[PDB]
């Protein structure tokens, strides 16, 4: 599976979660930023590693990071 | 699809009668297409082992007959099936 | 008569690989006989020795050569694909009997095609 | 002599064909019962048919 | 560039026509015409309609190497997504073809990886590059002397 | 004033400056041809 | 129902927006922060349906932009006529068409480039032209420089009028959407008005000007001594001397005694033995027959008078039991999408350019074209390339339609929907056919190379070993040879001498003769079948999977043109429809390169050449095609190596520009590989270090340097690949054929 990590500079903009075509990510309550919420990656077993989440992340550098890992039927996006 | 193999019976007689009209003269005879085509097979099955050459007009009588027959029988299917 | 399903699956059902009643060996045998017979053709007529006295021998031996490679291929497929073993074709024991049928069939089919061309040269 | 005869017939046939062929004919014209647009359409067809037939029979040495 | 230079400089020296290199090497048409084109003649006549000679193997290798080089371009220019979509249709076809669909792949066929294709493309490129020049430098020199 | 802003756009000024430059070099080679040294 | 409706004074004529780069785009109007903006400005400038959501505003830009294109074409044509008038040996060439080389470009004496002013004859020095303008102008009856000058001035006036009309129909009188959607009216006018009256009015020129001028030229009258065209119109006795039917006037036309015009309107077939061109009396009659066909054809579609067909009713009527709703929706598709129309129109215009290439070499329509081998080779090759580019464009716009304009509601169980619903069956079968064709076409060459290299000539696919006779093509040649007096009773000669019958010579040079097809011809035809099927695979796959695949289920949302959907799913580089077009271009280049090489070699080997007093044909490459063109080594050695001799030996001669362009084009081709083989990540990182050095010296630009986009890298790559590859062949061909032809 791929590894998806959320770093503390997340501003809780929700753009990564909206961008994810596999529903890997969700917004969770968090006091660390003014938005009152942080990206979370609970379903990385479904992550294809498309990095649409990183493309969407406005922080410099990225608050969400995708480390491509061991390939599976799911991660390779295979319908056979 | 109703099928009805009698489409093939009409396809033969319908095309053959229309193709049996007398033509002008050259590389046909003046008899027609069928009368030339049925004469071409008669003088070819007479020499059953040794087939035709590219020079022979049999190949033209074959194509122009079949491309006319296939046209008349395909338009025969649509007519009977789709009234 | 549907054509797409009826005539298709009706024909396919009666092919040796699909036909009800046949042991894996007789399915193989029938498949072999059919393939061995036609496979000799290209080797006989277009092979390097086609204009020599060995035209037909070379054609037969080539076909047996190819058939051996196909049978080894069959055996490897079966060994890899079927860890489980049973009497049905899609199983270790059944696939080996099918392969045995195919090899006997195809060598015999090749041999039979060689016999007819010599009989009616 | 044969050219005017064939042309009038071809125009009169095209006019008769037109009454059945054309989608929604007029029937507000004294005798022909087609509007001007349809009369030009049918006579145009009658000319094409007439010229083609005439040239057909002329090529076959019939007229 | 290094080996072209070495070879042409030596061909000219060995022929006893140092003047050819000295005059032709100062412009690039000189290299294409007086080095590549001129010295190709023995190589590409290794075989021809009239027959073949001992350079046939270098002539065949030369073309083989051009083929391998050009095949590399496929992997270097066309990238993965094109191929994965095409393989999907082939997997579809196999599973829906009677008799064939009794045979099952154990490994799901996929397009080569992004990095893999760079490597496979580079290997074809490199092999073609090397074998082409090997066949030329050997056959051109062997054919000339 | 808008036409002058257009004529000040990168591609127009580049075209005109390189035209002028090319003209000078072409005209120098017309009047002083085959200058291999100073 | 069919009405003219325009909006007046819709756009003010102001330079304001000229001074606002990227005004047309909401994304670009704000101006650059990075160099990417500069590229984006150009990439997006004509993508009108990205600028605005209004189909009306897109339509109006298109109509006005079209006038811009015609204005430019008129400047170019005008240029060609003016260069003919002012800087050409055309007048001298008319008096010695076989001896003088056409030339209409003179270079200035600077840095020694006046070497390119070749000894072309006719009392000038200049570049030998291969456009066939002289043969066109001779066919048109042009005999003096005044006629060419006046055409050039006329061209500039048409260019001016096109510019006014483009300006006028955008700024002053812009037609409404409902004007543009009059497809029935448009087709009636374009069929009867453009093609019909074009052909009728041209037939008029031919009968009144071309015919009399060319008859006198062909008789050997001095072009200065020939009466000016208007004298043939004014003095009917002058015309009646040349074509006696002009005694009877127009009475035989109105009375249907059309056989009286047998002198001016013929069905001779074959070629003039004098000019090696089609008989102009055949061409005049062709254009009359075509004109009638088109004027009649353009009465098909219903406009304002009830009569005629509804194209909507026609499409919806063509419904059978195997194709669902059939052509339902396609009328809506083609009246609401410019891209759908551009897709069809490019496919057909491209395919037409290719048909033109084949018809023009084999039935040389212009006098002294057939034996001007440079022009014959140039015109075939040129029209092949234009055709290839247009067909790939058809793929691009078909796919743009699928991404931007396609709706499931319009295309519900119609032929388009049903195609998408078995795209896997379509692409799997075409894939298979490409592997079958590639193995059994290219494999025959590799088999042959191998057998020849192993000293096994008796094991080859050849005319002298294992023969692959194109018996169907051979059979069709025979039928076309037997046609005149038989299945074409009134035809005196074959449509083309390419099919059989006589060798036509003009002077000693072969105009046309039977093109015999053997094993080499069978093999290369299956290569062409192969390269076309693969190109179709790439472009069709692009269209059918433009919106989604199993890999990218939402591909339409990512758009037509996007680099990838990231390295996940194993890697998704080049999934976009745009990337299929990118790959399609290389295969089109591959396909057409082999077509024009097949043409060049076959014509030089088996057609073009000299016929002696004895009457023995000596071809340019002496019949080497049959035994050399059945191996790749034969193509490398007997074609590229042997025929490149002219371009590489061109230095210090008038053809030296071809030598330079040959190397220049190789350079540009190779340079392309930098873009195609690399990725912008490398380049952006390199630029960071270069930007550091500029920052250090306080000379870093405010417009931040960026590596080209991933897509632009590909666009630059394929553009330089094609420019380099095509220009290389151009230099090769022109140097070769101007030397040996
Ligand atoms: C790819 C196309 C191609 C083709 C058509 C040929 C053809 C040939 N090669 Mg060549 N060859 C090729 C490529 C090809 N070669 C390549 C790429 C190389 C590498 C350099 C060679 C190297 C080579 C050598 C060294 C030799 C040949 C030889 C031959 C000949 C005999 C081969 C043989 O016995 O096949 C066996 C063929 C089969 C077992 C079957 C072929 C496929 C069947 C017919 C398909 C039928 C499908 C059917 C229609 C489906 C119906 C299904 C249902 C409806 C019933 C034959 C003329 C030999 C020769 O002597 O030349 C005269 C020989 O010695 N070839
Ligand atoms: C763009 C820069 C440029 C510059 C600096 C010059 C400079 C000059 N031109 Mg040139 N000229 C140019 C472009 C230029 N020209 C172009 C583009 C054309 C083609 C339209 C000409 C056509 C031209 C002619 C016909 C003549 C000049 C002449 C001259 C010289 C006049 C003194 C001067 C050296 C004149 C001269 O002195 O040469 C005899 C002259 O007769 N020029
Ligand atoms: C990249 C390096 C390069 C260099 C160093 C040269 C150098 C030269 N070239 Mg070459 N050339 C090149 C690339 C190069 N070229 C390329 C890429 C091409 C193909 C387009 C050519 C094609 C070419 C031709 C066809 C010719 C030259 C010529 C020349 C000479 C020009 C002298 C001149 O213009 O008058 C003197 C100019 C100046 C002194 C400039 C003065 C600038 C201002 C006005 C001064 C202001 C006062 C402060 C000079 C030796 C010419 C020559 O005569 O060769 C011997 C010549 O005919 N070049
Ligand atoms: C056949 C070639 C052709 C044609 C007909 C057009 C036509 C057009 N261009 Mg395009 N353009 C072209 C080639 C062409 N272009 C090329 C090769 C490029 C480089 C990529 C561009 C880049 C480009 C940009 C960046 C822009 C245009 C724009 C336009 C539009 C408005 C131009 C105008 O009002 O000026 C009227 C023209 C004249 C009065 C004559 C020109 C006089 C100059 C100085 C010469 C018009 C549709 C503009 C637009 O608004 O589009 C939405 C715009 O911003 N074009
Ligand atoms: C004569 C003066 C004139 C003026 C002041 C205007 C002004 C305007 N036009 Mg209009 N227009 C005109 C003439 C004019 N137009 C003509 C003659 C046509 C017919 C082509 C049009 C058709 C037209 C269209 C279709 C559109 C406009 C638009 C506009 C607006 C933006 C234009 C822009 O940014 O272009 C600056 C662009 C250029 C200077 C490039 C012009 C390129 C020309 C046409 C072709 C170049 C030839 C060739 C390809 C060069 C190759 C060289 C080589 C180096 C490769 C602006 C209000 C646009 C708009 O959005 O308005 C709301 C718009 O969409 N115009
Ligand atoms: C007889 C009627 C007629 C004719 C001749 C044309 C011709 C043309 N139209 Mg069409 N058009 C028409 C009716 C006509 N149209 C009608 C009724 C509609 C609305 C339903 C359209 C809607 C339409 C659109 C939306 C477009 C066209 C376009 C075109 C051009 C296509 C490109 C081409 O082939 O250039 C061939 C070029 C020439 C033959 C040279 C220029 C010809 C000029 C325009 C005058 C021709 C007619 C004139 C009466 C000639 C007088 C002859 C003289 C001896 C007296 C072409 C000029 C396209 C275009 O490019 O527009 C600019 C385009 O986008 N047309
Ligand atoms: C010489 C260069 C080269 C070669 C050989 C290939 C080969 C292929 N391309 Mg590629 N392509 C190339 C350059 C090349 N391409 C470049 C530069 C690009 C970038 C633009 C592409 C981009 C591209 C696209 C986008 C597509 C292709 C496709 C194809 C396949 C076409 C179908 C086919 O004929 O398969 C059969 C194989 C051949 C014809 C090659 C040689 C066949 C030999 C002679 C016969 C068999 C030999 C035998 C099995 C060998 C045994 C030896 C072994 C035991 C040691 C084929 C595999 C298409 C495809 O996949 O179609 C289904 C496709 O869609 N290519
Ligand atoms: C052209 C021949 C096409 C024959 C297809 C048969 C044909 O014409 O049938 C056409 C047939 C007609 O269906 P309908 O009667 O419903 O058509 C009514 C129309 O008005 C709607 O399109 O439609 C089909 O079945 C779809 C085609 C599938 C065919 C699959 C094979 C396609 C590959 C063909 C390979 C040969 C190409 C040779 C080219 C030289
Ligand atoms: C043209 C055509 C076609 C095709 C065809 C085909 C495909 C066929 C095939 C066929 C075949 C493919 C056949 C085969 C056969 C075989 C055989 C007949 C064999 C046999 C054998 C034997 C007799 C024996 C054996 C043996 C031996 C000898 C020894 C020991 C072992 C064994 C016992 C095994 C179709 C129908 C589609 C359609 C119509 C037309
Ligand atoms: C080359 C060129 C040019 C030129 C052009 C021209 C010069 C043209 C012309 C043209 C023309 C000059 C045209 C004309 C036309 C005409 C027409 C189109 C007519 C028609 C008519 C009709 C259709 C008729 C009808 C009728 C009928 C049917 C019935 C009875 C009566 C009558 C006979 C009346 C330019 C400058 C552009 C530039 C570029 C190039
Ligand atoms: C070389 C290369 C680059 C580097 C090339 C770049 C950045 C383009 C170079 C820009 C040129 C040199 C134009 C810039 C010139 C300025 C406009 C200044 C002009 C000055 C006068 C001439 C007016 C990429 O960015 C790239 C991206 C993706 C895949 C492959 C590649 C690739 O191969
Ligand atoms: S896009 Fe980046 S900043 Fe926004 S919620 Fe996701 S990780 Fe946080
Ligand atoms: S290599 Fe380039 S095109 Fe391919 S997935 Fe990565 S970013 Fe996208």
């Amino acid at each position: 599976a791929h590894t998806v990590k959320i770093y503390d500079n997340c501003i809780g903009c929700t753009q990564c979660v909206r961008a994810c075509p596999l529903d890997v990510l969700e917004m969770v309550p968090w006091d660390g930023c003014k938005a009152g919420q942080m990206a979370s990656a609970p379903r990385t077993e479904d992550c294809v590693g498309c990095k649409r989440c990183e493309t969407a992340c406005p922080t410099d550098f990225l608050s969400i990071r995708v480390y491509l890992g061991g390939e599976t039927t799911r991660s390779m996006g295979l319908a056979y | 699809y109703p099928l009805n193999p009698a489409v093939i019976l009409i396809a033969i007689i319908g095309w053959s009668a229309a193709a049996a009209v007398p033509s002008n003269i050259p590389v046909l005879g003046g008899t027609g297409l069928t009368q030339a085509f049925l004469a071409s097979i008669q003088r070819l099955l007479a020499q059953y082992p040794t087939g035709p050459k590219l020079d022979d007009p049999f190949w033209f009588y074959l194509v122009v007959y079949h491309v006319g027959l296939f046209a008349l029988l395909i338009f025969g299917q649509i007519g009977y099936a789709g009234y | 008569p549907i054509n797409s399903s009826s005539l298709t699956r009706g024909y396919l059902a009666q092919l040796p690989i699909y036909r009800s009643g046949l042991s894996p060996f007789l399915r193989g045998l029938e498949i072999g006989m059919a393939h061995g017979y036609f496979l000799i053709g290209p080797f006989v007529e277009l092979g390097p020795l086609r204009n020599t006295e060995m035209k037909y021998l070379a054609g037969l031996l080539s076909a047996v050569g190819l058939v051996v490679i196909l049978t080894l291929g069959m055996l490897l497929y079966g060994y890899v694909s079927f860890t489980n073993d049973s009497q049905d074709v899609e199983s270790l024991e059944g696939w080996r009997q099918l392969a045995s049928g195919f090899l006997l069939g195809a060598v015999g089919g090749a041999g039979f095609a060689y016999l007819l061309i010599y009989s009616f040269i | 002599s044969s050219i005017p005869v064939i042309m009038v017939i071809s125009n009169l046939l095209a006019l008769a064909i037109g009454r059945y062929a054309i989608q929604n004919p007029s029937n507000e014209t004294p005798i022909i019962g087609l509007n001007l647009a349809q009369l030009v359409a049918t006579t145009s067809f009658g000319h094409i048919i007439g010229v083609a037939t005439i040239l057909g029979l002329s090529n076959m040495g019939i007229i | 560039w290094i080996t072209f230079y070495w070879h042409w400089k030596h061909l000219s020296l060995w022929q006893g026509n140092v003047a050819q290199f000295n005059e032709s090497s100062t412009y690039l048409m000189g290299w294409l015409r007086d080095y590549l084109w001129l010295n190709s003649s023995p190589l590409i006549n290794g075989y021809n309609p009239y027959g073949m000679n001992s350079l046939s193997v270098w002539a065949w290798m030369f073309l083989f190497a051009h083929l391998v080089w050009a095949t590399g371009f496929m992997f270097l220019i066309s990238w993965r997504g094109y191929w994965q979509e095409l393989i999907e249709t082939l997997a579809w076809a196999h599973e829906r073809t009677p008799l064939a669909n009794l045979i099952k792949w154990k490994d799901k066929p996929v397009a080569l990886s992004i990095v893999q294709a760079r490597l496979v493309g580079l290997v074809h490129f490199t092999v073609g590059y090397i074998l082409t020049y090997a066949a030329f430098v050997i056959a051109s020199t062997a054919g000339k002397f | 004033m808008n036409l002058k802003k257009y004529l000040s756009t990168a591609p127009v000024v580049a075209t005109l400056w390189l035209f002028l430059t090319a003209g000078i070099l072409i005209e120098l080679n017309r009047f002083y041809p085959d200058s291999l040294f100073y | 129902k069919v009405k003219v409706v325009v909006d007046r004074d819709v756009v003010a004529t102001s330079f304001e927006k000229w001074a606002k780069p990227g005004h047309f785009s909401r994304s670009l109007a704000k101006g650059p922060k990075t160099t990417t903006w500069i590229w984006n400005l150009h990439a997006d400038a004509h993508d009108f349906d990205s600028h605005t959501s209004s189909l009306e505003e897109v339509s109006r830009k298109i109509f006005s932009a079209h006038f811009g294109q015609l204005a430019i074409i008129f400047i170019w044509l005008s240029g060609m006529y003016f260069h003919g008038a002012r800087f050409s040996n055309y007048v001298a060439w008319l008096s010695n068409p076989t001896g003088i080389k056409p030339s209409a470009q003179v270079v200035w004496p600077i840095v020694g480039q006046q070497i390119l002013n070749a000894d072309v004859g006719g009392g000038i020095q200049g570049i030998q032209i291969t456009s066939g303008l002289f043969q066109l102008w001779r066919a048109s009856g042009i005999v003096n420089e005044l006629q060419l000058y006046v055409t050039a001035i006329g061209g500039l006036v048409m260019a001016g009028l096109m510019m006014f009309a483009g300006w006028f129909h955008y700024h002053k009188a812009a037609p409404k959407l409902e004007w543009f959607q009059n497809v029935e009216s448009m087709l009636n006018h374009h069929l009867a008005g453009l093609l019909g009256l074009g052909s009728l009015s041209w037939a008029g020129h031919q009968i009144h000007v071309s015919l009399p001028v060319n008859k006198l030229l062909d008789a050997g009258v001095a072009p200065s001594s020939i009466p000016l065209p208007h004298e043939f119109i004014l003095n009917r006795n002058l015309m009646a001397e040349l074509y006696p039917s002009f005694q009877q006037g127009l009475a035989p036309f109105f009375t249907l005694n059309w056989k009286q015009y047998s002198d001016i309107l013929t069905f001779k077939g074959g070629l003039s033995p004098v000019t090696g061109g089609l008989w102009l009396t055949d061409v005049a009659h062709h254009h009359l027959a075509i004109a009638v066909l088109f004027i009649v054809a353009g009465h098909m579609y219903r406009t304002n008078w009830g009569i005629g067909h509804s194209m909507k009713q026609l499409l919806e009527a063509h419904k059978g039991p195997l194709t669902g709703e059939g052509h339902k929706g396609l009328y809506e598709v083609l009246t609401t999408s410019w891209h759908a129309n551009l897709a069809i129109n490019l496919a057909m215009l491209g395919s037409l350019s290719i048909i033109v290439a084949h018809h023009m070499y084999s039935m040389p329509p212009y006098p002294y074209l057939a034996t001007d081998y440079p022009t014959q080779l140039s015109l075939f090759t040129h029209h092949m390339w234009i055709g290839g580019f247009c067909i790939v464009g058809a793929g691009a716009h078909a796919a743009i339609y699928m991404v931007r304009d396609y709706s499931p509601t319009v295309n519900y169980n119609n032929v388009l929907d049903r195609m998408i619903r078995h795209r896997d069956a379509i692409i799997s079968h075409l894939n298979w056919v490409c592997i079958f064709l590639g193995t059994h076409s290219f494999g025959l060459y590799i088999h042959n190379d191998t057998m020849r290299a192993l000293g096994r000539a008796q094991d080859m696919f050849s005319d002298t070993a294992i023969q692959l006779q194109p018996v169907l093509a051979q059979w069709i040649q025979q039928i076309h040879t037997l046609a005149p007096g038989n299945t074409a009773v009134n035809a005196l000669a074959t449509a083309s001498y390419a099919f059989g019958a006589d060798t036509v010579t003009v002077g000693s040079k072969i105009a046309m003769m039977p093109i015999k097809l053997g094993t080499a011809d069978f093999m290369v035809h299956h290569i062409h079948a192969f390269t076309i099927h693969v190109t179709v695979l790439i472009l069709l796959k692009g269209v059918l999977f433009a919106r989604n695949s199993r890999l990218i289920p939402d591909k339409a949302n990512l758009g037509f043109r996007f680099p990838c959907d990231g390295p996940g799913r194993g890697g998704t580089c080049q999934v976009s429809a745009w990337d299929h077009v990118f790959l399609g271009l290389f295969w089109m280049y591959n396909a057409l390169s082999v077509v024009i090489f097949h043409f060049s070699w076959k014509m030089q080997s088996d057609v073009w050449g000299t016929v002696s007093s004895n009457g023995t044909v000596s071809h340019i490459t002496g019949g080497n095609f049959a035994q050399s063109a059945i191996t790749i080594n034969g193509w490398l050695r007997d074609f590229l190596w042997a025929q490149a001799s002219q371009v590489i030996q061109s230095y210090g001669s008038s053809l030296s520009a071809y030598g330079l362009m040959f190397l220049g084009a190789h350079f540009v081709w190779a340079f392309s590989l930098m873009f195609l083989f690399s990725g912008r990540g490398y380049w952006q990182e390199l630029i960071e270090s270069i930007v550091w050095a500029h920052n250090k010296l306080k000379v870093a630009p405010s417009i931040a340097p960026r590596a080209l986009s991933i897509t632009q890298g590909r666009a630059v790559g394929v553009a330089h690949y094609l420019l380099g590859g095509i220009a290389t062949t151009w230099a090769f061909f022109l140097a070769r054929i101007i030397s040996v032809g």
